[PDB]
């Protein structure tokens, strides 16, 4: 296949953020991690000045900052989801600024599962070991040592298997761990002490103690406090050697807390942040100061705002707090304490892009046949929003919802876009619901409601709207039938009739069952500034990706493949089934050939026969692992994103002479992307080479890329540079770019094939002059190479 | 000294017909065979005497033996 | 508990391509976990057995599409843990009794016994569904002791919102979830309140399900879990009743009878002594089955329990047997006369 793939706008959803000394010891400092892109703020009184921004051939899925004895500045522990673990130093010599590595090393064990709480990192107080729970029934301690150049982890036993959280101790003479772990008789909270000279655990300070049901976060409480915070849905619990204080604030209860961090060096103010978005303060009684040993007196929980989904918090100074949020737009707000302007204290100050978590994508030429403009359903919950992006550095205008969009589509001769919604709305005691937000799908100039068990339960409402393509305003809202679920939705208009309709498969899902008995597929037509419901048929099954095929429309209902003509009645009927072992969940349809996959990775390749009527299989593969999303490249090849952040591409071997040869597909190309692809999409950014078709794809943490197809001889090329690159450029983290782009699952390994990482290409632009004349020494293809990345990165 | 009988009642047991053929003299031992597949009798028996004398008498006095409510022929 | 113990009869990698002994006249369809007696009484069995013991006692049973005319071309092993060589009566004899352990492809089968050179197949264990998108500070909720299940949705599977597909969609490809479908579609038709590792569950459940020979194939060529699982809960849902194959008309009992009454499952493995190994199927009452002969305790599998020669009424072929004691009267069936409709 020979593809080449490359980041058209990188990730921006935060996945952590740390404040500390890191740039100088003067200068206060933010530390975001996307997905594999460290940024590296300034904290300033007008806000943050970006000063540097590293790529990492890894996911950084632990961050930390220490500081041990000696030294000047904190330097960056990270974890890389393949447990490739560095620690980096900031170096600036005049206005040169480089990243480097103390200390590099993989510290994935042979033999182990990984843990489903996930990767958990920390570090002591005092700076003397560096603690990961990586592999269940274990506990994986670094001692950082100034000798220890390499990293030199070791194993250390622990008798319990569901550490449900776990973090280090303040004010204890040797090195404490104190973690909530869960047990067939309930969740208790530990404390163990490591022996380092030992190797190995020994009794803790406070002994084993029941907790609550749900306790979910431990929060160290630094001295002259000290402690443990337990802080579970219900109730905040404190112990410390003989004090334990709780209670059970009635405001925590409506949604559990998912983050927190420090405010006072003292700890005796801490956040907060839940899951709906409360940013509640925690507030120590300090007042019990006795004789010299403070303790405990109260725990008052008080509510200062709503803020954006926080996936995590960090406090800068002056009463500034950045709300690092995963599906939302980041945001730097204000603790005003004299605002209180609507008895919230949280203004808002700056507004962060945060595009992810695209489910949805769709290439439109808004303007006279131009660029191809981007329109996606990015974020969930409250901060979703429709976002339009444009290539004249992009541009990124938002269009919010305050609900959820599940997919997108573009009608030209109505000017319209659709996008599936959904909203959370309660039970009243009515038996009814009522809306907790003034939603899109409710502040629609016109509204349709389709026509055709406790209390405090969530009930999800789904409509579709029609939003006009000039001003991004909801021209109308269609909500759907109580217990029903929008899954797909198309644009495309129908064997003879001239008008272009909507299509909207929906799968009714009762609590009590598992897979949806019954579904319907509705068409309708907008036009008369009006959302007329032109038909509807329902399926015995439910409907979950559709598209339009030679003026016909497919569908996968449940298991089954199934087309449908669109006949002169404005009905849909029957033409020829297909029954399947698998569940079509995508469908790709490119000239007469059909794709369908299911998440196990099941990819069959369908045809249309319209001689005789039916669909014939003609080519297979099976190998269980988790697939995400599918594509169609070429009339041969097949691009799809696989489990543990993978691209793979299926190529099917026309030459075959053999029957066993030519009904299955062999692997060419794997590559480990970083990012979990959701969408992909044909279209391109740039005006209309080395270059043929365009696939851009969506991702969840918010970055968009573009795989192409690259001609034999400049793949060979294009890898023989790669493999020259790799020996110039000093990565950061001293991690090898074989590993990170080797295809990777939690069962086996293989080294990339089929693809060049367009990245690392494109990185020779920017190399010093002399380091070129050494990266492409005997090749005779030194402008020459410059001319070839050149012109790559005017594709994107 | 051995006699071979066949067409006896399925519900037989080997122990009854070695009881029953007891009067004809001792029995040194006695099988009936069983579809190998199943574990059903095939009515057919095989019973060897302690001496020629218990065969012959069997076969004297046992011809239209109505034992087990079925005729025995041997 | 002691159906299983077979007291009726001496204490006993991916990929790769080896090559394994095959013993003649066994026909069962064996899938990991399931135990295979078996008597031997030819000479080359019983040497082949022995050196067996000595070196690794371990042997493969082919998944024969055609027991009879020995076609196959996928298969299971085997680890003999028990086995006992009594030659009495001038002719040497071995009764075996051996877990299946690990499944195989054939990719040749050499004639004389014989050695099949075939290749193990792995099992592919696939880590949590939402682990290739979970949140890290979400995954503290990952851990906890029809509300439940809502719950249970509502928790393990907070991302489905970032990703294109909804929780209830994710439901029908966790390991948990599906396995506790399975359970009560199991005490759906019977009282009996199994492990809990998908893998060994997924086999057993497999095995007791009164299916045909060429789903039992199918089932054992899925390397995963979780697609196992799936297939098992549409098998569940097909089976309703059992023919007798030689009659192909007349029914012979429902799934309303069966019951568990052997630690095994509703459906195990017996060899009599002679050796014709029979898959019996227990079930609390049957419908057009005539007995032939008296009870009898004459080797009776079930210890306490005596047995009857079972028979359809229209074709006599051989189903099985009719077997102060709790239940009174049950019937096993040999699955050799049952046709799944
Ligand atoms: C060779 O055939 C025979 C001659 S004498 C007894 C049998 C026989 C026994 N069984 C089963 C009956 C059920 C049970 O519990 N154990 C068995 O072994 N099938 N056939
Ligand atoms: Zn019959």
């Amino acid at each position: 296949s020979y593809n080449y793939v490359v980041t058209a706008q990188k990730p921006t959803a935060v996945n952590g953020c740390v404040t500390g000394h890191f740039t100088s010891a003067e200068d206060l400092n933010l530390l975001i991690a996307k997905n594999t892109r460290l940024e590296i703020y300034v904290v300033t009184a007008e806000g943050l000045r970006p000063v540097k921004e590293v790529g990492m051939y890894g996911k950084i899925a632990v961050m930390e900052l220490f500081r041990p004895k000696g030294e000047s500045k904190d330097l960056l522990f990270i974890l890389t989801a393949k447990y490739n673990a560095c620690i980096l130093e900031y170096k600036q010599s005049g206005e040169s600024i480089d990243i480097i590595t103390r200390a590099h090393g993989n510290v994935q064990d042979r033999i182990g599962r990984p843990s489903e709480t996930g990767i958990i990192g920390i570090i002591d107080p005092e700076c003397r070991m560096i603690g990961l729970r990586l592999y269940d029934g274990l506990f994986k301690v670094i001692p950082l040592d100034r000798d220890n150049k390499e990293l030199k982890a070791f194993n250390i036993r622990l008798e319990e298997l569901h550490v449900i959280d776990v973090k280090f101790l303040y004010g204890c003479q040797a090195p404490t761990i104190c973690f909530v772990y869960q047990d067939p008789q309930g969740r208790h909270v530990k404390t163990y002490e490591v022996s380092l000279r030992e190797k190995e655990f020994n009794k803790g300070p406070w002994k084993q103690e029941n907790v609550e049901a749900e306790a979910s976060m431990v929060i160290a409480v630094p001295e002259p406090f000290g402690g443990a915070i337990i802080i579970g849905q219900e109730s905040i619990t404190y112990h410390n050697g003989d004090k334990y204080l709780a209670i059970a604030p009635p405001i925590i209860k409506q949604s559990t807390i998912v983050c927190h961090n420090r405010v006072d060096p003292n700890g005796s103010r801490y956040l907060l942040g839940d899951m709906e978005g409360r940013l509640f303060m925690l507030l120590l009684e300090k007042e019990e100061q006795m004789d010299g040993t403070v303790t405990l007196k109260d725990l008052r929980v008080e509510l200062l705002g709503e803020t954006s989904i926080a996936e995590c918090l960090t406090y800068l100074d002056n009463g500034v707090v950045f709300v690092g949020s995963r599906l939302g737009d980041s945001q730097l707000v204000k603790l005003n304490v004299d605002s209180n302007e609507q008895g919230s204290y949280v203004v808002a100050m700056e507004t962060f892009t945060n595009l992810g978590p695209i489910v949805d994508m769709c290439v439109v030429d808004l303007e006279r046949q131009g660029q191809g403009q981007l329109v996606t359903c990015s974020g969930a919950f409250k901060e979703g929003s429709l976002r339009i992006i444009r290539n004249g550095k992009l541009h990124i205008r938002t269009v919010p919802l305050y609900e959820s969009p599940r997919k997108i589509c573009y009608q030209e001769v109505s000017q319209c876009f659709g996008v599936l919604s959904s909203r959370i709305e309660v039970q009243d005691t009515s038996g009814g619901t009522t809306a907790l937000r003034p939603s899109a799908s409710t502040q629609a100039l016109s509204s349709s409601v389709s026509s055709s068990t406790s209390f405090g339960e969530e009930v999800e409402v789904h409509n579709l709207l029609i939003i006009d393509q000039h001003t991004f305003e909801v021209l109308h809202a269609h909500q759907f039938l109580q217990n029903e679920y929008a899954l797909s939705l198309v644009s495309c208009k129908l064997g003879k009739d001239p008008n272009t309709y909507f299509i909207v498969g929906t799968a009714m899902v009762y609590p009590e069952e598992a897979e949806p008995k019954q579904g319907r597929i509705v068409v309708f037509q907008y036009s008369d500034g009006k959302l007329q419901t032109v038909a509807e048929k329902e399926v015995k099954g439910a409907v979950y990706s559709m598209v339009e095929f030679n003026g016909k429309l497919l569908a996968s209902i449940n298991s089954t493949v199934r087309l449908y003509e669109w006949t002169t009645e404005k009905e849909l009927r029957t033409e020829c089934n297909h029954y399947n072992n698998i569940m079509a969940l995508y469908l790709k349809t490119k000239g007469d050939f059909i794709l369908v996959g299911d998440l196990m990775r099941s990819v069959l390749l369908l045809a249309y026969k319209p001689m005789e009527g039916n669909f014939e299989e003609i080519a297979r593969d099976f190998n269980p692992n988790w697939m995400s999303a599918v594509e169609i490249l070429d009339d041969d090849n097949f691009l799809g994103a696989e489990n543990a952040f993978n691209l793979f591409v299926c190529q099917k071997d026309s030459a075959a002479t053999t029957d066993e040869e030519r009904q299955h597909l062999q692997e060419v190309g794997l590559f480990h992307l970083g990012e979990f692809v959701n969408v992909f999409c044909h279209g391109s950014l740039v005006m209309q080479t080395p270059t043929q078709g365009s696939v851009l794809f969506g991702t969840v943490n918010g970055m968009i890329g573009l795989v192409t197809s690259l001609s034999e001889s400049w793949y060979n090329l294009l890898l023989d540079m790669q493999n020259r690159l790799n020996k110039v450029i000093k990565s950061v983290g001293k991690i090898e770019h074989s590993f990170w782009r080797s295809f990777h699952t939690e069962r086996k390994t293989e080294p990339a094939t089929g693809f060049i990482d367009g990245d690392l290409i494109e990185s020779f632009l920017d190399i010093s002059r002399p380091k070129m004349q050494e990266v492409v020494a005997n090749l005779q293809y030194a402008d020459d190479l410059i001319k070839v990345v050149e012109e790559l990165t005017r594709i994107h | 000294n051995v006699l071979f009988v066949c067409k006896l009642n399925p519900v037989t047991t080997d122990e009854d017909l070695e009881i029953i053929f007891s009067r004809f003299g001792p029995i040194r031992s006695c099988e009936v065979i069983r579809d190998w597949k199943t574990g059903e009798s095939l009515c057919y028996a095989f019973i060897e005497f302690e001496k020629e004398e218990d065969c012959e008498k069997a076969f004297f006095k046992m011809d239209n033996v109505l034992i087990d409510d079925r005729r025995i022929h041997v | 508990s002691l159906p299983t113990s077979h007291t009726y009869l001496e204490e006993f990698d991916d990929d790769s391509c080896q090559v394994i002994p095959v013993l003649p006249q066994v026909m069962m369809i064996l899938i990991p976990g399931q135990t295979l007696p078996l008597q031997l009484f030819h000479p080359q069995e019983v040497s082949m057995v022995r050196n067996l013991i000595q070196k690794d006692r371990t042997f493969a049973v082919l998944a024969y599409s055609n027991v009879q005319e020995r076609e196959a071309q996928f298969g299971t092993t085997a680890e003999i843990y028990a086995y006992r060589e009594e030659q009495d009566f001038g002719i040497e004899i071995v009764k075996v009794k051996a877990i299946g352990r690990q499944r195989f492809k054939v990719l040749e089968l050499r004639t004389q016994i014989q050695q099949a050179k075939v290749q193990i197949l792995p099992e592919c264990v696939l880590p949590s569904t939402m682990s290739a998108v979970q949140l890290e500070s979400l995954n503290k909720c990952q851990i906890f002791p029809y509300k439940w299940w809502q719950k249970y949705q509502k928790r393990k599977f907070h991302c489905a919102n970032l990703t294109s597909w909804p929780r209830w969609l994710y439901s029908l490809y966790d390991a948990e979830t599906l396995m506790d479908r399975i359970k009560k579609q199991l005490r759906e038709w019977d009282e009996n309140l199994l492990p809990s590792n998908p893998i060994d569950f997924s086999y057993r459940v497999a095995a007791c399900l009164p299916i045909d020979d060429v789903l039992r194939i199918q089932l054992l060529k899925i390397g995963s879990a979780i697609q196992r699982l799936r297939c098992e809960l549409d098998i569940m849902n097909k089976c309703t009743s059992l023919c007798c194959k030689q009659c192909q008309e007349t029914e012979i009992t429902t799934k309303n009878e069966i019951f568990s009454l052997s630690l095994c499952g509703p459906m195990a493995a017996y060899v009599n002594p002679h050796g014709y190994v029979h898959e019996t199927l227990t079930v609390y009452k049957a419908c057009n089955l005539n007995l032939i002969g008296r009870p009898s305790t004459e080797h009776s599998w079930f210890p306490g329990y005596a047995w009857t020669v079972a028979q359809c009424k229209i074709c006599a072929s051989h189903i099985g047997w009719k077997f102060d004691m709790s239940p009174q009267k049950f019937w096993g069936l040999t699955r050799s006369a049952l046709l799944p409709t």
